[PDB]
RNA sequence: GGUUCGAAGACGAUCAGAUACCGUCGUAGUUCCGACCAUAAACGAUGCCGACCGGCGAUGCGGCGGCGUUAUUCCCAUGACCCGCCGGGCAGCUUCCGGGAAACCAAAGUCUUUGGGUUCCGGGGGGAGUAUGGUUGCAAAGCUGAAACUUAAAGGAAUUGA
């Protein structure tokens, strides 16, 4: 988002759902910041660190929230693969 | 939730869950709750998959334990089921109940008395609960919900697929988010089972209190 | 439009020649009705004879005697 | 009729974007479809997409990137001369930052940016930001 | 402005349906148009029937009811108070008042 | 004058925690304080009244005339907010316009016409913004052209602090309730549409609340 | 013709949801407490508060009275006609356990156990209500 | 050919008047056969062809799979129910798909992010579907169809009153 120079010239850079990849405006609120725990391998016990995944309004309201979430997670190894 | 034999669902567990009656949906099906469901019956009720049930439940167990303070985490039920159930959950873990007739706008009118601010919201039945979900739309504030097979997944992030309907269901699956929530932030031992007994969850309809009024008597 | 084929042409200027009449404006300009109905004949301004002086009563609310000439 | 083929591709891909599906499946496949899809591959609007063989007129599924506003066609397939093609991406692309008029020309399908570096001229095909 | 969506009857994928001379009138309606109802009743109102119950030959003869179909058309019916005008919502719902006793 | 703050983040904001109003808009925080907005942009905040407008209900004595004033309010460097409000005096009616304008200000986004030199100064692309019938479209235009467009619109990309634009609006635009409505969600939506830009992958920072969680359980019930 | 106003409910309310610890189901003992506790100007709304917090707390001793809810002290209210079950009403022996949900469980892999016994299925699909 | 009904008619009432509504009769007509007529709020006030875009439960026709009940007692095999699936069709309920001035609409959506193909047709209200010519018809009348002049509004949906 830079000058012909190479200096970052707008004022923020809006979050993109995780889901849908839209740009979640900067006034749309019913997007959510929500942190699923990491835990540890051994112990099975909160580490003190978290995977977390932003989703935009319309995807909520459509109802695609549960799955797409669900998705994400199960892409990263939180939610076992055979599921 | 998954790749780990520590978070692993127990023989324990299944029983418990086949006495309560959870693996038992609606007579109709919701297009999104699909992906939940093993089969229906001749009888036409829903077998509800208990592995997909316990894969959810901890995903949402995870999700409550990185929320940092305990009392921003608002746990509803407006029907007669869930009402000792969510202060069972908020005594032992910290959360702050809403049970009976959540007022429209806690989270929306800064006026009001009770005028609430939480960062999570868990809910019992999204038809009875419909007004914190679709308040949580004008605040950015992420829902989880004990959906049955017949429930709308409308403005709901992590849907924990059971029984919502049964009072023993109900009572046992706010029993095992509340053990699993204090598993996994390190409060009782995977070694023993918990000292609590899920009866103390249930909802003792004043006839079934009337009857054993003159039982113990 | 709505016929947006290539070779649609003498269809799209022919539609618009035809419907370019039921234009009030167009029209009254490019009949010659118009221009044998009007006094001037199509000029600025026009000599007259008066012949006589009149008071024309003016509409509602407004009353008044506007005192135009007959030319 | 099915008069234009291309048409229902771009329309079917802009649908499914807008309703926010992950992939699509655009059914006529033909040279022209492809060829346009490659274009919009190559500056990274979509994925990669799989084309499905059947002893007949192909199908396409194409992985689909949250990152494509509008595929749009134009309907007749007008003669874009060099020096027009200004007053072209003038009136149908948002920016002159972004954006693209694809274009069959005599050397191939390729974008208005390319056919004005290899100073070609040809029939407009659609356009895509 | 639309008022109904099924333009105050019941026909949808005909054309045209046959006309029926109303009961009070003998005004023209379509057949799907017009207001139906069906009264059973029996002949001997109310207290007639147990002074035919006791000057009767037989032995609990089940004295006959009296079938009559009635169509009326629209003006007819909400001058009789068969039906009234209702609420822009109301409107909507089709399911016949209840008759419990 | 003693701002004793009510909602979660007006507390965060008075105990100078978080220090932007991008900190609140990355993570769309709604704004219930009047007082956030000018706490932040205090000091280049502008107030213009568009207009007055008598609305009237009629009553079996008399009709009830009650006053609903426009008010466009904006620093003159990439911010603006559009208020409405009836009351029974013109004052109060203002006095609440304004407020309502404070709470729902926008950051806009600006790009350049074509050559990337120097600050931006027009909008990125094509925007265009709807209300009730009336239409407004913004385009890009190059350095120095001014904004051309009617005042209503005008004003408000004055206080946007858009130099260079083309408009075309249609539609019944003598209404100016529509007209202004229509040029603010063209205005608001330049944040909101994907850009080649905003392409590289998003990094997920903290909100402000887990942030600063630990001072909220402590300061506040 | 003996209806209650606002000022009589919502205080009476507001002195059952504070002061729970001293009102009682006598009349006379909570009179004199509410005119401690409670800044009244006459006698007669005295009384009439009064006579509300000791009829509403002699019906949260009969069950789910609405207007009010001490969470924590109305429960350890209802934590007086204690009933702790010694058994679990889950923890039970053989289950009849639907010839569908038994392969439900088998795809798990615990597809064995003592107390999962099978009954017949319901032979007939009449689950559904006439259209008549 | 003329049973019933019934424009014009004839009277009887009603009313200030009633050439009307109400009543008693009643001609053309209402019916059939053979020739004309070509218009209707001829309506979904919504051209036809093609693609894509949510959910749900019924319904009519055809096909397919499936516990069981029932009729042919002799049941194979046919019908009647029962539970799903697929394709066309008349519709329905639901929703921040989206659109719209709104009412409302899975189309009236996929539209300033504007182009799939093609026919008909509107351009403020009146004058006016009027005059005039031409054309079809036995006639009634149909199709095509202006101008001078006049006027700042007529109008569509929705809100509060009365
Ligand atoms: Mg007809
Ligand atoms: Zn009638």
């Amino acid at each position: 988002m830079q000058s012909d120079a190479g200096e970052f010239v707008d004022l923020y850079v809006p979050r993109k759902c995780s889901a849908s990849n839209r740009i979640i405006g900067a006034k749309d609120h019913a997007s959510i910041q929500m942190n699923v725990a990491e835990v540890d391998k051994v112990t099975g016990r909160f580490n003190g660190q978290f995977k977390t995944y932003a989703i935009c309004g319309a995807i909520r309201r459509m109802g695609e929230s549960d799955d797409s979430i669900l998705r994400l997670a199960k892409s990263d190894g939180i939610v076992s693969n055979n599921f | 939730s998954g790749a780990l034999d520590v978070l692993q669902m127990k023989e324990e567990d299944v029983l418990k869950f086949l006495a309560a009656g959870t693996h038992l949906g609606g007579t109709n099906l919701d297009f999104q709750m699909e992906q939940y469901i093993y089969k229906r019956k001749s009888d036409g009720i829903y077998i509800i998959n208990l592995k997909r049930t316990w894969e959810k439940l901890l995903l949402a167990a995870r999700a409550i334990v990185a929320i940092e303070n305990p009392a921003d985490v608002s746990v509803i039920s407006s029907r007669n089921t869930g009402q000792r159930a969510v202060l069972k959950f908020a005594a032992a873990t910290g959360a702050t109940p809403i049970a009976g007739r959540f007022t429209p706008g806690t989270f929306t009118n800064q006026i009001q008395t009770a005028f609430r601010e939480p960062r999570l919201l868990v809910v019992t039945d999204p038809q009875a609960d419909h007004q914190p979900l679709t308040e949580a739309s004008y605040v950015n504030l992420p829902t989880i919900a004990l959906c049955n097979t017949d429930s709308p997944l409308r403005y709901v992030d992590i849907a924990i697929p059971c029984n919502n309907k049964g009072a023993h269901s109900v009572g046992l699956m706010w029993w095992m988010l509340a053990q699993e929530v204090l598993r996994m932030r390190g409060t009782i031992s995977r070694e023993h089972p918990w000292e609590v007994m899920p009866d103390l969850y249930f909802y003792r309809d004043p006839e079934e209190i009337e009857k054993e009024e003159q039982a113990a008597a | 439009g709505k016929c947006r084929g290539l070779r649609t042409a003498r269809k799209l200027r022919s539609h618009r020649r035809d419907q370019k009449w039921h234009d009030k404006q167009y029209k009254k300009a490019h009949l010659g009705t118009a221009l044998k109905a009007n006094p001037f004949g199509g000029a600025s301004h026009a000599k007259g004879i008066v012949l006589e002086k009149v008071g024309v009563e003016a509409k509602q609310p407004n009353s008044a005697i506007r005192k135009c000439v007959r030319v | 009729v099915r008069m234009n083929v291309l048409a229902d591709a771009l329309k079917s891909i802009n649908n499914a974007e807008k309703r926010g599906k992950r992939q699509v499946l655009i059914r006529p496949c033909s040279k022209v479809i492809v060829r346009f899809l490659t274009v919009m591959m190559k500056h990274g609007y979509i994925g990669e997409f799989e084309i499905i063989d059947d002893h007949r007129a192909g199908k396409i599924v194409v992985n689909l990137t949250g990152r494509l506003n509008k595929c749009g066609v134009i309907s007749p397939r007008f003669d874009v001369q060099l020096k027009d093609l200004e007053k072209w991406q003038n009136n149908l692309l948002p920016s002159r930052q972004f954006g693209f008029i694809v274009l069959t020309t005599s050397a191939g399908i390729m974008d208005h940016e390319e056919a004005r570096r290899k100073h070609t001229g040809g029939k407009i095909l659609g356009f895509f930001f | 402005t639309k008022k109904r969506r099924n333009n105050g009857r019941a026909k949808k994928g005909r054309g045209h349906v046959q006309p029926i001379r109303c009961t009070n009138c003998a005004r023209c309606v379509p057949k799907d148009k017009a207001i139906k109802k069906f009264v059973i009743r029996n002949i001997v109102e109310a207290a007639a029937v147990r002074d035919i119950s006791e000057v009767s030959v037989f032995d609990a003869y089940v004295l006959p009811k009296l079938y009559v179909k009635l169509h009326y058309c629209v003006s007819c019916a909400i001058h009789s108070k068969v039906v009234r005008n209702r609420s822009r919502e109301a409107r909507k719902d089709r399911t016949p008042p209840p008759r419990f006793r | 004058k003693e701002w004793l703050p009510v909602t979660k983040l007006g507390r965060l904001v008075k105990d100078m925690k978080i220090k932007s109003l991008e900190e609140i808009y990355l993570f769309s925080l709604p704004i219930k304080e009047s007082e956030i907005i000018d706490f932040f942009l205090g000091a280049a905040l502008k107030d213009e009244v568009l207009k007055i407008m008598p609305v009237q209900k009629q009553t079996r004595a008399g009709q009830r005339t009650r006053f609903k004033a426009f008010v466009a309010i904006g620093d003159y460097n990439g911010h603006v907010g559009l208020g409405l409000k009836c009351s029974k005096e013109v004052a109060t009616a203002i006095r609440g316009a304004i407020i309502l304008a404070k709470l729902s200000i926008v950051p806009v986004r600006r790009g350049y016409w074509g050559n990337k030199i120097g600050k931006p100064h027009t909008v990125p692309c094509k925007v265009t913004g709807r209300c009730g019938s009336v239409l407004v479209r913004l385009i890009p235009a190059p350095r120095g052209t001014g904004i051309v467009s009617a005042p209503v619109p005008k004003k408000l990309l004055l206080m946007a602090g858009i130099d260079d634009c083309y408009t075309s609006a249609r539609g019944c635009t003598a209404t100016l309730g529509n007209f202004a409505k229509a040029t603010f969600d063209a205005i608001s939506k330049t944040y909101s549409y994907l850009t080649p830009d905003l392409w590289k992958e998003t990094v997920f920072t903290k909100s402000p609340y887990q942030e600063f969680t630990n001072h909220l359980m402590k300061t506040h019930t | 013709g003996r209806v209650r106003t606002k000022t009589v409910k919502k205080a009476a309310r507001v002195i059952i949801e504070k002061y729970y610890t001293r009102l009682g189901n006598d009349f006379h003992t909570n009179k004199r407490v509410c005119e401690e506790i409670a800044i009244i100007p006459s006698k007669k709304l005295r009384n009439k508060i009064a006579g509300y917090v000791t009829h509403l707390m002699k019906r949260i001793q009969r069950g789910p009275v609405r207007g009010i809810s001490i969470k924590l002290q109305e429960e350890e209210r209802e934590r007086r006609d204690n009933y702790v079950p010694e058994v679990s009403a889950l923890d039970q022996e053989i289950i009849e356990v639907d010839p569908d949900t038994k392969e439900m469980l088998k795809l798990l892999d615990f597809g064995s156990l003592s107390n999962l016994q099978v009954t017949q299925p319901t032979v007939g699909m009449n689950f559904k209500t006439p259209r008549g």
